[PDB]
């Protein structure tokens, strides 16, 4: 029995699938109230 | 519709009377997508 399980032996030259790969995740389900992130929406030159 | 809209005007007073005679319309200052529910309000005074 243990509470944790040990943090990994992160040795570089051994680590192949076993080295630390930092990861990030985006979630954006909408279905709520206002607008908050609405893309770059670029602008073309003004013709006259 | 989720938004809270502030309109305002700052008019000079000849020191004549309250809410002087004349006309002046309030411009929209901020137009804020707060998104919540309002049913009551109150004001802050400062004390030194
Ligand atoms: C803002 O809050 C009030 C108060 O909770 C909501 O009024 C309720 O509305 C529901 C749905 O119609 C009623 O069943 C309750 O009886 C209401 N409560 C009271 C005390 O009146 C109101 O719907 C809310 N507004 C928004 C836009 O969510």
């Amino acid at each position: 029995c243990y509470f944790p399980l040990r943090s990994y032996g992160f040795r570089p030259t051994y680590g192949v699938g076993h080295q630390p790969y930092r990861v990030v995740v985006l979630s954006f389900e909408l279905l709520h109230a206002p607008a908050t992130v609405c893309g770059p929406k670029k602008s073309t030159n003004l013709v006259k | 519709d989720g938004y809270f809209k502030i309109y305002s005007k700052h008019t000079p007073i000849n020191l004549g009377r309250d809410l002087p005679q004349g006309f002046s319309a309030l411009e929209p200052l901020v137009d804020l997508p707060i998104g919540i529910n309002i049913t009551r309000f109150q004001t802050l005074l400062a004390l030194h």
